[PDB]
């Protein structure tokens, strides 16, 4: 199947 | 973490998790990257409203396994 993962870093 | 659902409208199960620190603003470009797509081709539909590039994780209310969806525009990008 698909799964898909993905990480953001956002600062103010 | 906030882990969003993003379900594709083709039945794909995106795990993208956030935080409250974050700003939305990258996270609309982020998506775009993903896709390999310009900016602004695609719009997030939150509550029958359109997530907009300076709004935030904290208002509207958005929760852990919180369902939203994204399709494409008329503008192209």
């Amino acid at each position: 199947d698909t799964a898909g993962c993905i990480v953001i870093s956002d600062s103010e | 973490y906030i882990k969003l659902k993003v379900i594709g409208q083709d039945s794909s199960e995106i795990h993208f998790k956030v935080k409250m620190t974050t700003h939305l603003k990258k996270l609309k470009e982020s998506y775009c990257q993903r896709q390999g797509v310009p900016m602004n081709s695609l719009r997030f539909l939150f509550e029958g409203q359109r997530i907009a590039d300076n709004h935030t994780p904290k208002e509207l209310g958005m929760e852990e396994e919180d369902v939203i969806e994204v399709y494409q525009e008329q503008t192209g990008g």
